[PDB]
């Protein structure tokens, strides 16, 4: 699950890196580090939960929460997980990649029709 | 100039360059191939490097931008991200209201003022 | 003691304010750490007990009396190098303040000593690759420690690429060995020393040959040494060979069990070719560091003949040679860091650009050193005479002992070439002596006040003002008399090398 | 001494036994030389790559070619597609030949 | 119906009020976009000066088809109050083709929505593909 | 506040000869950038005519 | 139809013709993906995922990060296909014919009732048996943090 | 010596392509049988000329 | 075919292209180790492969850092 | 470095100077611009930039507003020719 | 004042998860159960009159190496990877249907076809040098050279 | 554990990629049908950048570079915690103490890069203030 997400990160930065538009090519160096920086936080949080159950299986983690939900012992990690999740999808308030007031559509200011939808 | 541009240490006098098989001038016509024979260091502060005057990254924060709540052409000259110089190009909404008021009576000139600050 | 103190220096250096006095004082903290390391090492480690060979850390590291000799030598030579950065090499603030502009200099050096001292001890292919990277990564950082310099950064980029290919060859040989046997520990591989492809250990040597600058790979080492600052070249051109040549000797010790002749012919092909380039190469050069780069290659060629022969006299030849060559190397570079005060100053033709990184860069900048400082000129003369091989200096006994090991094993062809190559190289060692002194009598009575040393301020005009700092002068004098007067205690030293064993026993 | 040849479950793997018998012989004190352990060294290499046994398979393939022995009648029956390990092939009494389910266990 | 945020002057204030809570253009599927690539409707809301005119043509050319242009207010329509000025284009239809003209100074928010509703009725009347089968 | 690129101070000259040096200097500056004028403005004519028409307006 | 051959022939075709640094970084990604996919099937699924997590997620996007920093500036069809065809003919990495033509099996056994993943054993040995290898690695990582800052940081 | 040293000076130049190519050539010494060394010794002597 | 050194034709003409070839070269070593370890059912080979992947990452970071500072050293006027 | 020579550069100076209509079409080192060529204000300055375009060189206003003899220009160019800057990737590879 | 028009999309997203989950839980359970009824298609489809209530088998997760040995062992007994049977004695076909898979041990395709990954000091000696292979071929030869004794 | 159901999913997603691209290419009206003024190629006005209307023509901070560069050492630290996760029980206290030591040495790096403030962008170029000092005679 963490490996698959990091392939998507590579997909995001490639959009602008093949473009000469200043707005589109602006959102690569800032896009790259934002996803790079909050990937360590998201990866470590997943590993702490995996450490509490000593399993890297999704099904085992869910079943391990029968008597207690990990929001009660690890509430701070849930805030940290949710904050990190916002950055990885580039959602606001971590919106600086595709900021309309700052960089218009970001990488999508050069995208239209099917490349925009996908 | 317009298109390109070009010490902390003692000026050291080196005279009499010689190797084991002869002196410099005896092999100076071949030393263009021997790169360990280059007398021109590339770290000397006086090293002439003809570098072009590449203009600073100049973004056009042009009118078609949500930030430009009118018609603004903001020209930003920056080093990296920190802004060095900014050149606002106003006038994209110049309609010559001041020229038009002079041809209308005081009662007709009033509506020209609701259209200065729209809000 | 080394590792624990390194963490304290890392944290402390990042706290205190950036200044030259504090940077120079922290460099004197490292000089203590290296000294403390030697006292703890010599206390527990003894020749009499390490003779059998002792496995450490789950057999990953194996230590014996041959490796133990070099660890103490490495620590000693690292003390003499840190004395340069920790005290004044000239005393002129303009030239010296380069050594104190970097706070991580001593930290990276302390990183390397951990890398250098553990490499001879490795006993697992898994830890061989890790340790060789710890040493290799520390050299690239030290080469680029002066990140403002264009030549220094260009050299580290060249160093990183060549070393990366060198490390890949080393990594690939170990993988191939693991493919055949499935074993990682070197002792377990020795059980199958007759059942594995012995040329995969040769592919391992081809990687270690790149890192010591052996022809045909010599090209990058000459370029690197002639571009880095003289303080940097003084370290990176000697230290890697101290710890890699010890490792190469051990790997060749295991290899000669099966006594494969094809392996010896290829290595003799490289030793023979390197002597040719190491001798004829330096004939037409103007840069001193390029000259000492070709000089270094020739001495590595001699030291490989002792390694290649690999007998009981080869331990003595290698152990003695590696010690005397280090002291000679330190002595020569220390002098070049000092005699830069006698350079003239312009008040023209050939437009020679000098920088604060290599103030002494050309051989003819040694001109008239017999006049400006006669005592230090003889010290440079004695050091060069040792490299030539004039008896009864230290250099003669290195070549004499190497020849014994070489001819006792039938390397007649290589023994004659090394004696031809030694004489050819004497031409360009003699040029350094020609520049030092030969124009003395024409320049004897000259009106010289434009030297760099003449820009030093006058303190009192009543007290005596020595021209050279205290510590650097004592080091130069000590190593010059040790080079010169080895004949006095030579018999004890050589008999002190008969005892260094590598599984000889009985 | 360090562990070598550790299985994917933490225990000794297939060829650890052979390697251990080699170490016992090499580090033994009653041996004058390493000659007696030469056969054990071959077995450890044999256990890992089966080079001698693969060679024996090559001759039995080649010898049958020069005699005309039919491969289908000297060799052993095999199935290449796992979906067609049908109960007819497995020999079950009333087994169909319809494919088996190898989608999800 | 994603327009392009091309508000120039006081006509743009009424354009933003269409998106305000009371009228809520978004409830009809109208989202203002800041780029021609993602927009198909150009709304000229304000005075088109001579200096702005070449930029307006460039922004128009960068919109992928199909595209429609609405002229809002008297300035865009025919100059308006500034018809006899030395720096005002007397009608944006001298620069780009205009599909519908919204009258007013400024048009009320409902007047602009009537213009948008009128254009949608026209877009639903298109026969782009039946034209191929019959007219072609 | 700092002036923009290629800006100059506005000084009222009082000598005739002084002006011509400025006038002649400025002429090459137009000529020097002529190729860039074509490149930046994507002009359909070679830079030769761009240099050609600059000179005429000075003489006027 | 071992289609893994066709992926590399395309890859081997574009490695001979790449000009800029955009295509050079593309050869990297186009090489890991066959490496990951051929590890996912066949040999080791654990190290296919470790490669994606560590190579693609960590060291590959660093290349494109610095390419945007460095710069972006600036053969014949007969010779390429001739070279690729010549490269295509001889693909036997080893010359033990029996080792490459004769198949082998293993026999399973039930003696291992404590079945756990490979990453369980690797951690079991790395944190106990070879704890020196693990500790030196954190030491090599430590030197890099110091090493990066001294090389790049200006003041 | 003037002839030999003038060739050797032409070889020391900072160039990744040159050093990389030399290294990969040296892998041939592991492939060729050792009895071919003297021919490589003659071939080297020729390219001096 | 590769005995004529064909791989030199396959390496681009930028310093960054050399860095990639070093990674692709080392990648072959790790894949070889994973291949042997799985066949032998030996986890010690998998420990080696894990170290090779981690060590090959540190090598990339240092090399890029040198390359990055190499690039800015030319573009070091900064007199604006 | 500047790999140019005084004799060779004049050939580039001669041929490019041939591009303006003059009373005397023959060109040497001592050929002047007002007398030997008969150029006014604008014709001279067009020649200077044309020579600048050939030599990768830019005159200064001090020199360019005072030139009478050609040889000074050939003196100017040889004393003011620098190699075009090499990019980071081009230098070492 | 709860807006129901605002919650309409959520009730549709709730149905999206339920649609996928409802299908997966039932379809996979039905398929696993049906194939665990007997060794032929005329048994799997039909339900006998004298058969009792049907006991569905839920899909299995978090397996290990014993579940790969148990699955094949169940296959040789019932014709299904998750068959059910508790006969104290197996069929006599159980002793002649053990499946032992034979597969090659060749290096990956990328390791031996990549334009760059295949170049190495030791990989050339494996590919172009006979030194290793002639030495090993001696041991293979001496296997058949020792059958005489 | 069987993964033939997973394989069909990956294959279908691969097929879904070709469908998304081509569905646009088969449903858009022909350029002649809309306005005929040209294809995307010749219509260079439509096939160009967006610069808000006006036609115009990366020296990034070193702090951004050190953010990305230091990502790599801190990533290899996190990825090498993976073996400890699935073996926390069977390594016991011994592997737990080693793991903590493995983290302390890396933390000393965190201290070093926290004290130097390597990631801070800083402002060395601007934001200067001075004291007006009279120089009476
Ligand atoms: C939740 C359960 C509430 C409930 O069952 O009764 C109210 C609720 C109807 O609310 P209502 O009719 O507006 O209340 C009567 C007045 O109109 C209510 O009008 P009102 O404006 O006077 O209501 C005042 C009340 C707010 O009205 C409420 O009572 C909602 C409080 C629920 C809060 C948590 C949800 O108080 C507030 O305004 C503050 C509440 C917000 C504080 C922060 C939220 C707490 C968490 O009854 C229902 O459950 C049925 C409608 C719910 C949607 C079902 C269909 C969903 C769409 C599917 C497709 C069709
Ligand atoms: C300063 C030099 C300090 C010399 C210290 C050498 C030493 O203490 O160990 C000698 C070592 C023998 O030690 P070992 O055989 O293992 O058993 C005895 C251990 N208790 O013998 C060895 O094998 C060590 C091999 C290296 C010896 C290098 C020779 C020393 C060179 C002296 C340099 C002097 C420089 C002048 C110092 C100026 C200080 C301001
Ligand atoms: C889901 C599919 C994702 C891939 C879609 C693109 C497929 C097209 C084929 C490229 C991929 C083949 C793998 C080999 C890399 C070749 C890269 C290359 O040489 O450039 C290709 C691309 C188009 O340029 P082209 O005309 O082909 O070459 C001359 C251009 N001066 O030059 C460009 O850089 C244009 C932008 C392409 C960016 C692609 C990024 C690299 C590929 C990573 C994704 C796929 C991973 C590899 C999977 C297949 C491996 C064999
Ligand atoms: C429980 C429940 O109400 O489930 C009924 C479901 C969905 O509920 P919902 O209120 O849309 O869940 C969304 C809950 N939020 C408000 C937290 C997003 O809708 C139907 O099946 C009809
Ligand atoms: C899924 C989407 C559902 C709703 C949209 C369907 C509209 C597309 C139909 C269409 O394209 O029909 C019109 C077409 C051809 O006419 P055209 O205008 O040149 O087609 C434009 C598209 N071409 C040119 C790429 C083909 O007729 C047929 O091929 C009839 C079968
Ligand atoms: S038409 Fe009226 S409201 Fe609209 S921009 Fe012009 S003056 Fe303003």
């Amino acid at each position: 699950l963490l490996a698959s997400g990091s392939i998507g990160v590579f997909g995001t930065v490639i959009v602008g890196w093949m473009s000469n538009s200043k707005y589109t090519v602006l959102a690569t160096v800032r896009t790259t580090a934002q996803l790079i920086s909050y990937e360590l936080v998201l990866t470590t949080v997943v590993f702490i939960i995996a450490l509490i159950v000593s399993s890297l299986n999704i099904n085992v983690i869910i079943e391990s929460q029968y008597n207690i939900w990990y929001i009660i012992p690890f509430f701070p990690l849930c805030l940290i997980f949710f904050i990190s999740a916002l950055a990885e999808t580039a959602r606001p308030p971590f919106d600086n990649v595709e900021a309309e007031s700052e960089l218009v559509s970001g990488h999508m200011t050069e995208l239209s029709a099917s490349p925009f939808v996908i | 100039n317009d298109f390109y541009d070009v010490n902390d240490f003692f000026p050291v006098q080196v005279d009499g360059i010689e190797s084991s098989l002869g002196k410099y001038e005896e092999f100076a016509k071949d030393a263009h191939e021997w790169e360990s024979w280059n007398l021109q260091n590339e770290d000397h502060p006086e090293y002439p490097v003809k570098r072009t005057k590449i203009r600073h990254f100049t973004l056009n924060f042009g009118p078609q931008h949500p930030a430009a709540h009118g018609v603004l052409r903001l020209i930003l000259e920056l080093h990296g991200e920190e802004i060095l110089r900014s050149d606002p190009h106003v006038g994209l909404l110049h309609r010559g209201t001041e020229k038009l008021i002079e041809s209308k009576t005081y009662m007709q000139a009033l509506p020209y003022f609701d259209r200065l600050d729209y809000v | 003691m080394l590792f624990t103190s390194l963490l304290l220096i890392i944290v402390y250096g990042s706290l205190v304010n950036k200044s030259h006095l504090l940077t120079k004082l922290i460099n004197r903290l490292g000089l203590i750490i290296i000294i403390y390391t030697l006292l703890i090492h010599l206390n527990i480690n003894t020749l009499e007990n390490l003779s059998i060979g002792i496995n450490m850390f789950n057999n990953l590291l194996l230590i014996n009396s041959f490796n133990n000799t070099i660890i103490e030598l490495i620590l000693i030579i690292c003390i003499l190098y840190v004395l340069l950065i920790s005290f004044n090499i000239t005393g002129l603030s303009i030239i010296d303040n380069l050594n104190y502009s970097k706070r991580t200099f001593i930290v990276i050096v302390l990183f390397n000593i951990i890398g250098l001292t553990l490499l001879p001890l490795v006993n697992d292919i898994m830890i061989l690759f890790i340790i060789i990277e710890l040493q290799s990564y520390s050299l690239y950082l030290l080469t680029a420690i002066f990140n403002e310099s264009h030549n220094s950064t260009k050299s580290a980029l060249y160093y990183f690429i060549v070393g990366s290919i060198a490390s890949f060859i080393i990594l690939d040989a170990t993988v191939s060995i693991y493919d055949d046997l499935g074993l990682t520990n070197i002792q377990y591989i020795l059980m199958y020393i007759d059942k594995l492809e012995i040329f995969d250990l040769l592919c391992l040597l081809f990687g270690l040959f790149i890192k010591i600058g052996l022809a045909p790979f010599y090209s990058y080492s000459i370029t690197i040494y002639s571009l880095s600052p003289t303080i940097i070249t003084n370290y990176i051109s000697l230290m890697p060979k101290l710890s890699i040549l010890t490792l190469i000797y051990i790997i060749m010790h295991y290899i000669n069990i099966v006594n494969n002749t094809d392996l010896n012919y290829v290595i003799s092909f490289l030793i023979l070719i390197s002597m040719f380039i190491g001798s004829f190469g330096g004939l037409n050069v103007i840069r001193i560091k390029t000259l000492l780069a070709y000089s270094s290659l020739l001495n590595v060629s001699y030291m490989l003949l002792a390694i290649l022969s690999n007998s009981n006299e080869s331990i003595i030849a290698y152990i003695y040679y590696i010690i005397q060559y280090s002291l000679t190397h330190i002595n020569i570079f220390s002098i070049i860091l000092v005699i830069s005060i006698y350079l003239p100053i312009m008040n023209n033709m050939l437009n020679v650009m000098i920088t604060k990184y290599s103030p002494i860069e050309y051989i003819n900048q040694l001109k008239n050193l017999f006049i400006n400082n006669i005592f230090i000129a003889i010290a440079l003369c004695i050091s060069i005479f040792s490299l030539i091989g004039i008896p009864p200096l230290t250099g003669f006994y290195g070549k004499y002992l190497v020849l014994i090991s070489g001819l006792n094993n039938g390397y007649v062809l290589l023994s004659i070439v090394l004696i031809i190559a030694s004489s050819i190289s004497t031409v360009y060692y003699a040029t350094i002596l020609k520049v030092l002194s030969f124009d003395t009598l024409s320049f004897k009575d000259i009106i010289s006040n434009n030297l760099i040393i003449n820009t030093s301020p006058e303190n009192n005009n009543n007290e005596i003002k020595p021209e050279i700092s205290n510590v650097i002068s004592y080091v130069i004098s000590s190593l010059t008399l040790i080079i010169l007067l080895i004949i006095i205690q030579y018999e004890n030293i050589v008999k002190g090398a008969y005892l260094v064993l590598l599984y000889n026993w009985v | 001494a360090p562990l070598q040849q550790v299985g994917r479950h933490g225990g000794p793997n297939k060829c650890f036994g052979e390697f251990q018998r080699v170490v016992e012989c090499m580090t033994n004190a009653k041996h004058d030389s390493y000659e007696p352990c030469n056969n054990l060294k071959n077995d450890y290499l044999e256990c890992r790559k089966h080079k001698v046994e693969r060679y024996k398979a090559f001759l039995m393939q080649k010898h049958a070619e020069e005699l005309g022995k039919d491969p289908e009648e000297i060799g052993a029956p095999f199935v290449r597609k796992r979906r067609f390990l049908t109960s007819k092939t497995l020999g079950l009494v009333d087994g169909d030949d319809y494919e088996i389910g190898v989608e999800k266990i | 119906f994603w327009p392009m945020t091309f508000g120039l002057a006081c006509c743009a204030v009424e354009m933003m009020h269409v998106s305000a809570p009371r009228y809520d253009q978004d409830r009809l599927g109208i989202i203002f976009r800041a780029s021609p690539r993602q927009s198909d409707i150009m709304i000229v809301a304000g005075t088109v000066t001579n200096k702005m005119a070449p930029a307006l043509r460039q922004v128009y050319d960068q919109m992928p088809y199909p595209r429609w242009v609405i002229s809002m207010g008297s300035c865009a329509n025919g100059g308006g109050y500034y018809h006899y000025s030395y720096s005002v284009v007397r009608g944006v239809d001298r620069i780009v083709p205009v599909d519908i003209y919204v009258p007013g100074c400024p048009p009320t928010s409902e007047a602009l929505m009537y213009g948008v509703f009128q254009l949608q009725k026209k877009m639903m009347d298109g026969q782009t593909h039946r034209m191929w089968y019959r007219s072609y | 506040t700092n002036p923009t690129a290629f800006a100059q101070t506005t000084r009222y000259v009082k000598d005739s000869t002084e002006m011509r040096t400025l006038v002649l200097n400025l002429y090459r500056r137009y000529l020097r950038h002529s190729r860039g004028f074509v490149n930046n403005y994507n002009l359909d004519i070679p830079a030769s005519q761009v240099r050609t028409k600059i000179r005429q307006e000075f003489e006027r | 139809m071992n289609l893994e051959i066709l992926d590399l022939s395309i890859l081997g075709f574009y490695s001979l013709i790449s000009s800029n640094s955009f295509e050079s970084i593309a050869i990297l990604v186009a090489t890991i993906m066959p490496v990951i996919t051929e590890l996912w099937y066949n040999y080791s699924q654990l190290f296919a995922l470790l490669y994606t997590l560590i190579y693609v997620g960590a060291v590959v996007i660093l290349f494109v990060f610095i390419l945007s920093v460095i710069n972006e500036k600036e053969s014949g069809l007969f010779i390429l296909i001739l070279v690729l065809l010549l490269d295509d003919l001889d693909d036997n990495e080893s010359n033990d014919n029996d080792y490459n033509n004769v198949y082998i099996t293993d026999y399973a056994d039930w003696f291992n009732n404590y079945n756990e993943s490979d990453l369980s054993v690797i951690g079991n040995l790395l944190f106990t048996e070879y704890a020196l290898l693990l500790l030196i690695i954190s030491f090599i990582l430590l030197m890099s943090i110091i090493g990066l800052i001294l090389i790049v940081k200006k003041d | 010596s003037t002839f030999i040293s003038s060739k050797l000076n032409k070889l020391v130049f900072l160039n990744i392509g040159f050093i990389l190519e030399i290294i990969v050539l040296s892998w041939l010494l592991i492939v060729f049988k050792v009895s071919l060394l003297k021919y490589i010794l003659l071939l080297i002597i020729f390219i001096i000329l | 075919m590769d005995l004529i050194l064909l791989m030199l034709v396959a390496v681009g003409l930028n310093i960054i292209d050399i860095y990639i070839m070093i990674e692709i070269l080392i990648m072959g070593c790790t894949v070889n180790t994973i291949y042997s370890a799985s066949l032998d059912n030996d986890m010690i080979g998998l420990i080696y492969s894990l170290i090779q992947i981690i060590i090959a990452g540190v090598e990339s970071a240092i090399g890029l850092s040198i390359l990055v500072n190499y690039n800015r050293i030319r573009n070091s006027e900064e007199i604006e | 470095a500047s790999t140019l020579t005084k004799e060779d550069v004049l050939t580039r100076s001669v041929s490019v100077l041939r591009g303006f209509e003059v009373k005397t079409k023959d060109i040497d080192l001592q050929t002047t611009f007002v007398q030997d060529l008969g150029m006014d204000s604008l014709d001279l300055n067009d020649a200077l930039v044309a020579l600048e375009e050939e030599f990768d060189v830019v005159f200064d206003d001090k020199t360019a507003n005072e030139i009478k003899t050609v040889g000074e220009v050939v003196d100017f160019v040889l004393a003011n020719y620098l190699p075009t800057e090499q990019s980071i990737n081009h230098t070492i590879r | 004042m709860i807006p129901f028009e605002a919650l309409i999309p959520y009730a549709i997203m709730f149905a999206g998860f339920c649609l996928g989950g409802g299908v997966m839980n039932s379809a996979i359970t039905a398929d696993i159960t049906k194939r665990a009824r007997g060794p032929n298609q005329e048994i799997k489809r039909n339900v006998g009159e004298d058969e009792g209530p049907r006991n569905y088998t839920k899909p299995r997760y978090n397996t290990d190496q014993w579940d790969k040995y148990f699955a094949v062992r169940d296959l040789r007994l019932t014709g299904s990877l998750r068959g059910q049977s508790d006969n104290a004695v197996a069929e006599e076909s159980f002793k002649t249907n053990s499946i032992q898979p034979y597969s090659n041990t060749r290096r990956p395709w990328v390791l031996r076809r990549h334009i760059i990954m295949k170049n190495s000091p030791t990989k050339w000696a494996r590919k172009y040098s006979s030194r290793r292979d002639e030495r090993e071929q001696e041991i293979k030869d001496d296997y058949i050279r020792g059958m005489g004794e | 554990m069987l993964q033939d159901l997973f394989n069909n999913y990956v294959i279908l997603v691969g097929i879904l990629g070709l469908i998304f691209l081509g569905v646009n290419y088969f449903i858009v009206e022909s350029p002649r049908m809309d306005e005929n003024n040209g294809n995307i190629s010749d219509y260079i006005e439509k096939s160009g950048p967006f610069e808000c209307g006006f036609s115009s023509f990366n020296p990034i901070p070193i702090a951004f570079i050190l953010v990305a560069l230091l990502f790599l050492p801190f990533d290899l630290e996190v990825s090498s915690m993976l073996p400890y996760i699935v073996s926390i029980y069977s390594v016991g206290i011994y592997g737990l103490i080693i793991f903590i030591l493995f983290l302390l040495i890396l933390i000393v790096g965190f201290i070093y890069e926290f004290n130097t403030k390597s990631l801070s962008i800083t402002t060395i170029l601007h934001k200067k203030n001075k004291a007006l000092v009279k120089n009476l005679y």
